[PDB]
């Protein structure tokens, strides 16, 4: 199918997310992210990883 | 004429002035000065403008209708939603290339038959939109083949209900029925709310036609939409479905006069001087 | 969920004067995941009694229109200021003061003159030259745009859905807007 | 709890869109991230304060 | 939704209707 399936606008495939705030214990660390999904985008969380 | 694919093709290909080929009679009335308004407007032109119009009149120039015949076809494909408006230049060069490879006396006659065929097909679709019946009658009668034609009790209420059911889809051109999987539905307008479920409503009303807290709210939504198309004698008075169809006709008529009462009370509450926040809440609590 | 849905409450935009887009009333929901059939049935009768009020409030108050949330409201359907005409009592007689001054009298300060019984009164139109159209205010967003109870949601063919619930959707483009 | 960075002055918050039915008002006080544990955690390893 | 489906020939290659949800658990 031509239209109504894949966009013709400037849209990325993979995004890179810098940690917003990282904190460390002696046995663990914590990484807070902003998982920003823009307009008209769906994100299956199976495609997300660290 | 604004939705005519050959009038629109004349506004995109033909000149906006009076040439001596498309408008030979209208320019010979001006060359020979037999025009009603300003007859002597042709004598007051220079020889470069005056002799070049006489030469194009006594021996006119031939022209190609092919770019005008194809553009009437493209502007009807773009109007009956057959192509996208972005594809209107893509399929125009695609059709001009085909009638250039295969150009003949047959094809130019066949394009002349097809620009009269798409004038009809644009008008036939726009008549079918304002009638709004052909897509709905074939899919409501397809629904009623599934439903049984003989209920045990209250057949007199059942055969007038399904006849009033044909009256909504006929006397509302925007309303439609369709199928989505097992069940059929009924939207009261294109891209609007109040979608009833016909296969769930008629498996709920079956067993309630002669009964004289138990209704699914889409069946009551169906009994609200069918109410202005149902007479007092179409269903019974004592029957619980017939008792509600009269009750929903009074609810529509009360909501039609509480609409006009709302426009009166809020009009005379602004001029008299009140809070505009509380004028709009005390009115509804008086009307609801 | 289909029989007794949650109403789509409209988001206003005070700048354009149109509705932004409707999302369901998720923030006024009532939690009966710890109730039984003696009380789940009583709350579902309140979810449905509310939806009967919103269909009754929309039949009273909402203007009947084809496109839900239009982009340019007509001037006949927008509440417009129609004040009383301004009555101006003009202070001075113009040609009776150019004859006192030409005669040598110096006028200073200020019927209102002792030398003129004439009094001119001017009545002017207070309202605008053209009636305003295009965007409704806050009070007409309250009257219209009663929260949409959308029974059996998204059951139709595509294109017959409420796309004007979506805050990205242009009606005259039939497409969702992007970042450019 | 909205996080304020160190030496930060302007704190913007933004509720996305919401029915504000039966809303009563606001009440606010700045806290400290050192003194406040996590919101709904059963234990806080990053909480060295008593 | 036939404009989203690939066209095997001139018919839309649709899936089945009842293949929408999952049902697998640890032995059930």
């Amino acid at each position: 199918p031509t239209h109504d399936v894949t966009t013709d606008r400037s849209q990325r495939l993979t995004l890179r997310f810098i940690p917003v705030d990282r904190e460390d214990t002696a046995y663990s660390y914590k990484a807070r992210f902003t998982l920003a999904v823009g307009d008209n985008r769906v994100l299956d969380m199976a495609s997300t990883y660290f | 004429d604004a939705t005519d694919p050959a009038v629109r093709a004349a506004l995109q290909s033909q000149p906006s002035g009076l040439n001596s080929t498309d408008d030979w009679r209208q320019v010979m009335d001006r060359i020979m000065s037999l025009t009603a308004r300003n007859p002597d407007a042709f004598r007051q032109q220079p020889q470069a403008n005056r002799l070049s119009a006489i030469l194009e009149a006594v021996v006119p120039a031939r022209a190609n209708p092919t770019h005008e015949k194809v553009l009437a076809i493209v502007n009807a494909l773009a109007e009956n939603r057959a192509i996208r408006p972005d594809e209107a230049g893509l399929v125009y060069d695609a059709l001009l290339q085909r009638v250039a490879r295969y150009n003949s006396g047959n094809v130019q006659t066949n394009l002349d038959r097809l620009v009269g065929d798409v004038r009809e097909a644009v008008a036939q679709r726009e008549r079918a939109q304002q009638q709004g019946n052909l897509g709905s009658m074939v899919a409501l009668n397809a629904f009623l083949s599934t439903q049984p034609a003989n209920v045990p009790r209250g057949q007199e209420d059942y055969t007038n209900f399904v006849s009033a059911l044909r009256l909504m889809v006929t006397e509302t051109p925007q309303s439609e029925v369709y199928q989505s999987g097992p069940d059929y539905f009924f939207q009261t307008s294109r891209q609007g709310l109040q979608t009833v479920n016909l296969s769930q409503a008629f498996k709920n009303l079956q067993g309630l036609w002669g009964v004289r807290s138990l209704l699914t709210p889409n069946s009551r939504l169906l009994l609200l939409l069918i109410a202005p198309f149902t007479d007092s004698g179409s269903v019974s008075r004592d029957t619980y479905l017939g008792h509600l169809l009269t009750l929903y006709r009074e609810a529509i008529g009360q909501a039609h006069v509480d609409e006009h009462t709302f426009q009166e009370i809020t009009s005379v509450s602004r001029a008299l001087g009140q809070e505009d926040t509380g004028s709009l809440e005390a009115t509804l609590n008086y009307l609801l | 969920s289909k029989e007794i849905p949650t109403p789509y409450m409209w988001s206003y935009q005070p700048q354009m004067g149109l509705a932004a887009g409707a999302a369901q009333d998720y923030s006024t929901r009532i939690n009966y995941m710890s109730a039984g059939p003696h009380m789940i049935s009583r709350v579902n009768g309140i979810r449905a009694h509310r939806n009967r009020i919103l269909l009754e409030q929309a039949a009273i108050t909402t203007t009947p229109r084809n496109n839900l949330n239009p982009r340019s409201w007509p001037a006949a359907l927008v509440y417009q200021e129609s004040p009383a005409p301004t009555t101006v009592v003009l202070p001075r007689d113009a040609q009776a003061e150019v004859q006192m001054t030409n005669s040598g009298a110096q006028l200073a300060g200020g019927g209102r003159p002792s030398f003129t019984p004439r009094q001119a009164i001017l009545t002017l139109q207070t309202s605008s030259s053209e009636p305003r159209s295009g965007g409704i205010g806050t009070l007409q967003f309250i009257e219209e745009f009663v929260p949409s109870v959308y029974f059996n949601p998204f059951s139709g063919p595509p294109g017959h859905y409420p796309d004007q619930f979506i805050p990205n959707f242009d009606a005259v483009k039939d497409s969702a807007d992007g970042y450019d | 709890l909205y996080p304020i960075p160190a030496n930060a002055t302007n704190v913007p918050i933004s509720i996305p869109s919401r029915n504000w039915a039966a809303f009563r008002g606001w009440a606010f006080t700045r806290l400290k991230t050192k003194e406040t544990p996590s919101l709904g955690s059963g234990y806080d390893p990053y909480y060295t304060y008593s | 939704f036939a404009s989203l489906a690939p066209r095997h020939g001139s018919r839309p290659f649709m899936g089945n209707w009842q293949d929408i949800g999952t049902s697998n658990m640890s032995g059930g």
